[PDB]
RNA sequence: GAAUCAGGGUUCGAUUCCGGAGAGGGAGCCUGAGAAACGGCUACCACAUCCAAGGAAGGCAGCAGGCGCGCAAAUUACCCACUCCCGACCCGGGGAGGUAGUGACGAAAAAUAACAAUACAGGACCUGUAAUUGGAAUGAGUCCACUUUAAAUCCUUUAACGAGGAUCCAUUGGAGGGCAAGUCUGGUGCCAGCAGCCGCGGUAAUUCCAGCUCCAAUAGCGUAUAUUAAAGUUGCUGCAGUUAAAAAGCUCGUAGUUGGAUCUUUUUACUUUGAAAAAAUUAGAGUGUUCAAAGCAGGCCCGCCUGGAUACCGCAGCUAGGAAUAAUGGAAUAGGACCGCGUGAGGCCAUGAUUAAGAGGGACGGCCGGGGGCAUUCGUAUUGCGCCGCUAGAGGUGAAAUUCUUGGACCGGCGCAAGACGGACCAGAGCGAAAGCAUUUGCCAAGAAUGUUUUCAUUAAUCAAGAACGAAAGUCGGAGGUUCGAAGACGAUCAGAUACCGUCGUAGUUCCGACCAUAAACGAUGCCGACCGGCGAUGCGGCGGCGUUAUUGACCCGCCGGGCAGCUUCCGGGAAACCAAAGUCUUUGGGUUCCGGGGGGAGUAUGGUUGCAAAGCUGAAACUUAAAGGAAUUGACGGAAGGGCACCACCAGGAGUGGAGCCUGCGGCU
RNA sequence: UCCAAACUAAUUU
């Protein structure tokens, strides 16, 4: 079930049996790297590049085109963000929480959601920090948070 | 349920260790508050000294009067209630008499219908009350 | 969550057997399941079992006989030494006639009268019979 | 005796047990 | 002994309904528990009906109804006999009585 | 090691072997290879011994012995002969040790009769019963001698005697049930007494006290207490937790525990093997101690032959095989392998990144909801107030009274004011972690579900410590106070009524800011995951489909997924009531948290802690008790509901009786 | 929807 929800929605994606690239798709690795290298230009996370190339231009897994995940060609190019997106948007989350929090401070549903949003802060800094993406010295203060984000 | 992981031997072995208290024979033999309790002091026998014949009644449905001893024990000092196990064995005993006195077979607990009575004499000026009871010896 | 993917196989294919059922679907299909049901196949409980393969952890279609009584599985896989396998055999089998205790030896996936002619312990895994 | 009731005794008797303590 | 599926009232999916008052009593009951008797007596008392209407200054006036939603306590709504006890396998059983 | 023991275990080990420690308490030392020695000194403390009072000597937890303590434990015996030790030693010494005594701690063996003939009974020639009879056999005991041994004693051996009521005498517990065995007789009369437990005894006791019989085990057998099995009543194997004892109010969360699939069909864990592991004990081999417990002996005709086995010995450490399972490690800023060649210039690697979980996080899309916060708007009602109208009652109840009213109550009309509350719509419908959540509109942030050929790539599950939230009541500050209303005051009712009912009415109920942390905080049901019957609905999202209807909605027919539920079922389960989970449980093991152990005492006492307080959390014992309890069944009863009936019931009545005198019956008095 | 309380120690199936 979810995490910090009692959902047990399934709704996810399902991909297709074969991963051949299909043959009416006459567009080369070279030309969705160049493509992926544009849409990054304008400051794009890695979730919503992929959404333009498979909306707009047939290309429904990059990783079967070109043989990589779209995270590896940005960091191949220096076109990575520091944060991780799905870091960046909680962090993100948890500023819009603590600055309604500052006005509201009778919510206290606001108040237990923003705990269940930084419980997911750290399960995930913790995450990224064994697998050495954030420096050992990482630590998400909430003082200074929003001056990374926005 | 319960863990049944490959390391979960401390939290099965502790936890047994603190539930073994919640049962009542694991309980009194290993406070040593119910061992501190009677007079005995954990042996199965005790001299004493008579001081005095006391009269008990018998809880209901029954109505008769059980013939007791009131006892003082020399090994602490206690005083104790006794019965006096057989038709007239009272009247072998007399006062400042040095008897012998036993468990009476619940291990502690009250027996039968006499209240509060958990010991009885064996015997009496070192002699056994069932060969005063019996003809076999004498005063 | 799913932690045993054994334990999950084993209580669908016991639970189909007593609803009479001949097809039963076995999600994910590890390499464990497949050389389990080998030795259930080989001393003869289940029939022909067709392995479904979808570029992920794949489903196993078994076909049933009708012969099963129970097919469990032991949590944890407990080390079994040559010593103690015939306490293991008077407390999961129901007889010494029939029955079998599977172990996972280092020669491969066997069951208990077959470890004993190849002089091996092992963990163990579940049993049948 | 209703159970409420005797545990509404059994605060008003530790009530005044806490002041006879205090008072010493 | 659980004696009704339901716990004598219709709360399933929340964990607290609003109370109202017993309009025999004014006992305070949750709403779904209470005995809910929605009455559209006519005003006129039909054996006065030909004596209001031969009175009338109109020839065709249809006389008004009166609608009142009663609400029960359990123990009133017995002593009303508006319900009644059942037996243990009649209480299974939500048509309510026929017209 | 010992007792118990199916498998696991539980309890014990002062105690003859190994190791340690101490010689009344401590401390300090001498000598010596070796001592912080005590059958060596030196102090001081404790105690205690002789004394001519000046002094001197002490250490049995060595063998004996005594006192004391107690429920509780042996002779001030003989010997170095065996076993060994020490010395200058073949010679000496050994309370080490050995041998006797005391020894129902216990263990092994085993007498208290056997036979025959009669008398009888039986059975289909065999057997049983006898205070009948018969001589046959032996030990117990007495007792010479040998033997035994250091000298003895005992056993073994053999003379002499030694049995008829073979008096050369078998006890200990029982006889209602558990539980083997009497409705025998006599006494006692809820007394004396028994009885582990249920029970028995108040005048015919199957239970007491006795006699007779009978039973059980027997040279042993009761009784007390520790303890093991029984006990799947501590549950690893293997318990429970809806209602019987019990799942924390809810969620977060670190330790801990546990973790999806994937590849040949580096360090560990694991498995197998090897060593090295004190004997005794245990298992067990061999062997006629007369048998057996034992013992390590023995056996075969100058001597010969032969044993004094083997196993087991958790874990840890060591050793060599195995490579499934389970961890873990190599190349992604290449700072990488591999070959060559001058810290450079190279080749070369198919050069190097598993998959994308009916795990999860994140983005995105259109939605949806009494979710949350802030502001705003509205609705009648109630209460008050003005003013007007007409009046004599109004109110309140089972009935009343307190109360309010010619000074105008109540009722009507118009108007104002204030403070609460958001009806009907409103549902076995929604949302929320739970508590909880309903007038309109705006703003703020959140979120589930669905949709997805997006993204990351195991980031997960449950969670001691810790943390946020948590109705009502209560607490402390402000503000406000319409209604209602603990406490309070009255009116009734009542035997009483400091209650129920009525009339007033404080705190409180309302809001703002702090506390408090409990509820039948309930589905009396932890969470995550899998599988296992139908069917009709419902809510949200998606998709598809005839036709209606409006200018993408509304209906209609299905499908998919999450959700709240229902009906139905011999899935199965359960003590049942019942549950599609409380199922997949003796065919017992998906992960993990909390928690229960007969009822009471008692969620009390104390201690710690939190709080302004009220209190919360943590939490015993003594003592007491044989049931307390759950589910269902049949009665009985109900100031419970339905039906139906009766002058031993009523209604409508009649005659009466109850009052009087008398007759006669009963109590009482006498 | 007027009031409506109590029940040998003297035991034997
Ligand atoms: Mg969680
Ligand atoms: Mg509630
Ligand atoms: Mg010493
Ligand atoms: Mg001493
Ligand atoms: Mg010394
Ligand atoms: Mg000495
Ligand atoms: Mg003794
Ligand atoms: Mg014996
Ligand atoms: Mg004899
Ligand atoms: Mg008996
Ligand atoms: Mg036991
Ligand atoms: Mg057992
Ligand atoms: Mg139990
Ligand atoms: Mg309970
Ligand atoms: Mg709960
Ligand atoms: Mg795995
Ligand atoms: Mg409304
Ligand atoms: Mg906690
Ligand atoms: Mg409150
Ligand atoms: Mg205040
Ligand atoms: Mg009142
Ligand atoms: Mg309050
Ligand atoms: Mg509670
Ligand atoms: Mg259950
Ligand atoms: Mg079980
Ligand atoms: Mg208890
Ligand atoms: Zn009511």
């Amino acid at each position: 079930g979810r995490m910090h929800a009692p959902g047990k929605g399934l709704s996810q994606s399902a991909l297709p049996y074969r991963r051949s690239v299909p043959t009416w798709l006459k567009l080369t690795s070279d030309d969705v790297k160049e493509q992926i290298y544009k849409l990054a230009k304008k400051g794009l996370t890695p979730s919503q590049i992929g959404v333009i190339l498979r909306d707009s231009h047939g290309v429904a897994q990059v990783r079967f085109v070109t043989g990589n995940k779209i995270l590896r060609i940005l960091k191949s190019k220096g076109l990575a963000p520091d944060l991780p997106e799905d870091l960046y948007h909680l962090i993100k989350k948890a500023v819009a929480v603590r600055k309604h929090l500052e006005r509201n401070r009778k919510d206290k549903d606001a108040k237990f959601r923003l705990i269940l949003i930084e419980s997911r802060i750290h399960r995930l800094a913790r995450y990224y920090k064994t697998k050495r993406v954030l420096p050992p010295n990482w630590k998400y203060e909430s003082s200074t948070a929003s001056a990374l984000v926005a | 349920g319960k863990c049944r992981g490959l390391r979960t031997a401390r939290k099965l072995r502790s936890h047994r260790r603190d539930q073994k208290w919640h049962d009542k024979q694991y309980k009194k033999a290993h406070l040593g508050t119910a061992l501190k309790a009677n007079p005995f002091g954990g042996a199965s026998h005790a001299k004493g000294i008579v001081l005095e014949k006391v009269g008990v009644e018998a809880k209901q449905p029954n109505s008769a009067i059980r013939k007791c001893v009131r006892v003082q024990l020399i090994k602490n000092g206690k005083k104790i209630t006794a019965f006096v196990p057989n038709d007239g064995c009272l009247n072998f005993i007399e006062e400042n008499d040095e008897v012998l006195v036993a468990g009476f077979g619940r291990k502690g607990h009250a027996v039968g219908d006499i209240p509060g009575v958990r010991f009885k004499v064996v015997k009496v000026a070192n002699v056994s009350l069932l060969a005063l009871y019996k003809g076999k010896k004498e005063r | 969550v799913r932690m045993n993917v054994l334990a999950d196989a084993l209580k669908s294919i016991n639970n189909a057997e007593k609803r009479g059922k001949r097809q039963v679907l076995i999600r994910p299909c590890s390499k464990v399941i497949v050389r389990f049901l080998t030795v259930m196949m080989k001393h003869g409980y289940i029939g022909e079992f067709e392995i479904i393969d979808d570029h992920r952890a794949g489903k196993i279609v078994v076909n049933l006989t009708g012969r099963l009584n129970k097919c469990g599985v032991i949590s944890p896989r407990f080390d079994v030494q040559l010593k103690d396998l015939e306490k293991w055999q008077n407390n999961l089998l129901p007889s010494r006639q029939f029955g079998f205790i599977v172990l996972t030896t280092s020669a491969g996936i066997m069951d208990h009268e077959e470890a004993r002619r190849k002089h091996t312990g092992g963990k163990i895994l579940g049993f049948f019979f | 005796m209703r159970a409420k009731w005797r545990k509404k005794r059994m605060r008003r008797l530790k009530r005044k047990r806490r002041k006879m303590r205090q008072r010493s | 002994t659980k004696k009704r599926r339901n716990n004598g009232r219709a709360k399933k999916g929340r964990g607290h309904v609003q109370p109202i008052r017993c309009t025999n009593c004014a006992r305070c009951v949750p709403k779904d528990k209470a005995i809910k008797k929605f009455v559209i007596r006519n005003i006129v008392e039909a054996a006065a009906v030909r004596d209001i209407s031969e009175a009338s200054v109109f020839d065709a006036y249809v006389l008004p109804k009166l609608y009142v939603k009663l609400h029960y306590c359990v123990s009133c709504a017995i002593h009303s006999k508006v319900v009644r006890n059942r037996s243990r396998e009649a209480r299974k059983d939500r048509t309510p009585p026929p017209r």
